[PDB]
């Protein structure tokens, strides 16, 4: 998945 | 049932703390003198400390509920209370004077240790919270959890900003209280730096779920600490709500800590040691330069510990 360095951490929920 | 026992122990500590608070009032000086308020508070705090230390040493290396000592931990609340009363009376039997300063220094060291341990626990709790909520963000409805995370982090940061505003209004003057300005400015700048470090992509690469939420929580805790350091400043130019808020945060941490044949859910000995250190810290708080310097160094150790927990993976 396109995990990204979002402010809330290192996730991919916003860009699943 | 183990969680219930931990919560009940927290309850007995809270009851003892409330008793200490109530005897602190001026009206009670009349009753206690008939046998000052800080002396009785010291006595009851010594009772707490000695009882919890005794139980913790009793609970050493206990590893299964099959231990009769495990039952002793679980049951005999009434005998626990009775032994506590007997001890507290015994404390009244110790002479006053040098004992006062000896217990004061013992309480200072205990409060320092409790602050350190509670702070490690707070960082762990914040990390676990952030990880659980990002996981629920990924698996379930992203929008709900995103909104929740944003609301919580924004709330903590706004509360810290409000605390900064109040501290600037009260404990600082345009051309006075330079120590207050120094402390507040250093704490705010270091909190901002800690927040920035919590977003650096390289840091997150090693800790994928380390985000702004735990940063804001640490910032709020640091703001509370620094405020508390100022409220006790002997110099009135540079000088109960802060202690109430500290008690609330301590209660939150104790609840987090609170929340069998093959293995125990938690080491009863270490939990009771933490409880004893909590008794010492409350004893110190409810009441001098050492208090101020200890609190300020505690805030700085807060920020250093958070930065270290974030950076150590880098090393």
């Amino acid at each position: 998945f396109y995990s990204r360095y979002s402010w809330y951490g290192y996730s991919y929920g916003w860009s699943r | 049932n183990s969680t219930v026992t931990r919560l009940i122990y927290a309850f007995i500590l809270l009851l003892s703390t409330v008793v200490s608070y109530i005897m602190q009032r001026k009206e009670m000086e009349t009753y206690l003198k008939k046998i000052v308020g800080y002396k009785a508070v010291y006595r009851i705090s010594f009772a707490m400390a000695i009882f919890f230390f005794v139980f913790s040493l009793l609970m050493f290396k206990v590893k299964t509920s099959k231990d009769l000592r495990a039952a002793v931990h679980n049951g005999f609340w009434f005998f626990k209370i009775a032994a506590l009363i007997g001890i507290m009376v015994g404390s009244f039997y110790i002479p006053g004077g040098y004992f006062s300063s000896v217990w004061f220094v013992v309480g200072m060291i205990g409060a320092a240790l409790f602050i350190l341990i509670q702070l490690v626990l707070l960082v762990d709790f914040a990390h676990s919270w952030n990880e659980s909520w990002v996981n629920r963000m990924e698996e379930g409805n992203p929008r709900l959890w995103y909104a929740a995370l944003l609301s919580f982090t924004s709330a903590f940061y706004i509360l810290s900003i409000i605390c900064v505003g109040l501290l600037y209004t009260y404990y600082t003057k345009p051309d006075g209280c330079t120590e207050n300005k120094f402390f507040i400015s250093i704490n705010l700048i270091l909190c901002v730096v800690a927040s920035i470090i919590s977003i650096h992509p390289k840091i997150q690469e090693h800790q994928p779920r380390s985000g702004l939420l735990q940063s804001s929580l640490i910032t709020l805790y640091t703001m509370y600490l620094t405020w508390s350091a100022m409220s006790n400043e002997p110099d009135r130019s540079c000088n109960d709500s802060d202690n109430f808020i500290g008690l609330f945060v301590f209660v939150l941490c104790l609840l987090y800590s609170s929340i069998e044949k093959e293995g125990v859910q938690y080491s009863y000995s270490l939990f009771h040691l933490m409880l004893c250190l909590a008794s010492l810290y409350i004893m110190m708080t409810l009441t001098k330069w050492p208090a101020v310097w200890v609190k300020i160094s505690s805030s700085w150790v807060c920020l250093l510990l958070y930065v270290w927990t974030l950076v150590a993976p880098l090393v």
